[PDB]
Order: C-alpha cells, then sequence, then structure tokens
C-alpha cells in the first residue's frame, strides 16, 4: 500500500483543498517523525517535539508546550506519528500570505481545532490560543468575537463558526 | 456591585464634604462658648471632629441627646442652624441609603436577567440542537 490507505485518502482531500498537493510532503513529514521517533514506537515525547519545533519553526518554548498540550488530546505524555502529522499540515509553512488562507479554510470539520473544550463553544481561552498559535492583533481578535457572539454569551456556535469563516473566506477571495 | 460604584461614593463622598464644611462654622458658638456645663464640647470643636460628628448624624445615632445637647446654645429663634443641620441629617441618611438599596437591588436584577437570558439561549440551542437532529436522522 501507499502508506496506508487512511493517509492516501487524507491526501487525497488536501489535494482537493488545496491548490497545490506538493511532492513527497506526506512522506517528509513522516521521515521527520522517524528520525524524531528515537524509540520508533509510533509515539515522541515532549522534549523530541519541543527540539522538533526550534529546529523547525523556531518557536517559543510555552508556545511550543501549549501547542503539544493542544494537540495531545489523549494527555499521555506523548504526542502520536499522526498528531505531529496533523501539526504539521496546520502549520504548512505559516509565514507564508497564502497560509493564513488556508489555515481559514483549516480543515473538514474545521471546528474542533480551535474548540479545545469540545462542548460546540470556543470559550476567551481558546480564542488566546489560537491567536497565539496564529498570529493577530488582539484588538482585532476581540473585534473579531464581537462580532461573533450575537448573542452575548461568549460562546461560538458550530453554525456560527461555519457562517464566519464561510464569510472570511468570501471576502478574502473578493 | 462595589465595581458599579463608580459614581454614587464620589457624590456620598463629596456631600458629605460640602455639608460637613458647612456645618463646621454653623455651630461655632458651641464649643467655643464658656459654658461650664457642657459634654458634648469637643464634636464641633475641630475639623476632623467635624468629619466625625457628621457621620455620626448620618448613622442617625442619638440625634435628639445630640440636638437636646445643642439646645444648652443661646436659643437664637431656630431660624438657620437648627433647620439645617436637620434637613442635612434627614435628607442625606434617606437618600443616601435609598439609593445604595436601589444600586444594589438593581444590581441583583440585572444578574438575574442576564442568568435568564443565558438560560433561554441555551434552551433555544437544545431546541435548534433536535431540531436538527431531526434533519440528520431523516438525512440518513
Amino acid at each position: 500500500m501507499k502508506l496506508t490507505p487512511g493517509c492516501f485518502l487524507w491526501y487525497l482531500y488536501m489535494d482537493k483543498i488545496y491548490c497545490l498537493l506538493s511532492l513527497r510532503n506526506v512522506k517528509a513529514l513522516m521521515v521527520y517523525f522517524h528520525l524524531l521517533d528515537v524509540h520508533h514506537r509510533n509515539t515522541l515525547n515532549d522534549v523530541l517535539f519541543f527540539h522538533f519545533l526550534q529546529h523547525v519553526t523556531n518557536l517559543n518554548k510555552s508556545q511550543i508546550g501549549m501547542i503539544f498540550d493542544l494537540l495531545d488530546w489523549t494527555a499521555v505524555g506523548e504526542i502520536g506519528f499522526d498528531q505531529f502529522y496533523v501539526l504539521i499540515c496546520i502549520l504548512l509553512a505559516h509565514q507564508d500570505h497564502l497560509e493564513d488562507h488556508f489555515m481559514y479554510r483549516h480543515s473538514r470539520p474545521v471546528f474542533e481545532l480551535l474548540d479545545l473544550d469540545g462542548e460546540m463553544n470556543i470559550g476567551a481561552a481558546n480564542f488566546q490560543n489560537y491567536r497565539f498559535l496564529f498570529n493577530i492583533k488582539k484588538q482585532e481578535l476581540r473585534d473579531l468575537f464581537h462580532d461573533f457572539d450575537i448573542t452575548g454569551d461568549r460562546l461560538l456556535n458550530y453554525k456560527e463558526f461555519k457562517l464566519y469563516t464561510i464569510f472570511c473566506t468570501d471576502k478574502s477571495i473578493d | 456591585a462595589l465595581k458599579s460604584m463608580t459614581f454614587l461614593l464620589m457624590l456620598l463622598l463629596i456631600f458629605f464634604y460640602i455639608f460637613a464644611v458647612t456645618g463646621v462654622y454653623f455651630f461655632r458658638e458651641y464649643s467655643r462658648s464658656t459654658i461650664e456645663g457642657l459634654e458634648y464640647n469637643m464634636f464641633f470643636s475641630d475639623l476632623l471632629n467635624s468629619l466625625v460628628t457628621v457621620f455620626i448624624l448620618f448613622t442617625l445615632d442619638h440625634w435628639y441627646a445630640v440636638l437636646q445637647d445643642i439646645w444648652k446654645v443661646p436659643e437664637s429663634s431656630r431660624v438657620f442652624s437648627s433647620i439645617y443641620v436637620i434637613l442635612w441629617l434627614l435628607l442625606g441618611s434617606i437618600i443616601f441609603r435609598n439609593i445604595i438599596v436601589a444600586m444594589m437591588v438593581t444590581n441583583f436584577q440585572n444578574i438575574r436577567s442576564e442568568l435568564s437570558e443565558e438560560m433561554s439561549h441555551l434552551e433555544v440551542q437544545y431546541k435548534a440542537d433536535m431540531f436538527k437532529q431531526q434533519i440528520i436522522q431523516r438525512r440518513q
């Protein structure tokens, strides 16, 4: 198989969701994970992930720790290879201008990435974590949160978040 | 609620300021009289003492006894002084007590209104939730 059928389907979805499907990007991510995974136990410790992030993205230690805490939903002290590949795809050379629009498109659900709680509501802490991950002004983030909170309960619904993302994509396309 | 204490305490302290500093030199002939038998003379003597005695008048404790002990001053037909202190104590006490209890009951009102609108929004979201669940079940 071409590195399992699930990864092939994920690559097909990425190619259908991005203009450029690159060349052996998933293979490069797998090789980087295998280099990071010293024991080859399909997992990596926090130190290895922090070292890889500092060597590649040159991110801060606190930001790397927050990203590892958000990505590791199982809370077992380790990050899986699939989680590392998902994080690398979420970054996707975030310094580029088109990377901001790609992150605005996000993924197929495009709701659970921001919502760390998982209760179909994104609080202020989740917005602060997203602003730490993706560069955005605090005033701009506050204005966007005020625009999104139509009811005023400081909660973001899945339909409301989808509508906001669709409006942002329509504004950026035009 | 004390965050909502923004301007009411400012008005309270400034009315305290103006009325106390006005009432310093109104019963001036009380401490500065040569009467041997007197025991509330120190109340109206100093500016800090004036603050203390108008705080006492605001708390409204033994105002009858206080006025009876200022009744030892030669009664000049009570034309301005007694009516001034009485109007000050009654107006300040009732107006400020009423305004603070009114502000705090409004604080409770808006706390409960925000709580009620949050539960109403939660119920509306739950209604849309099982409506979309029926839509999903039919779509399969």
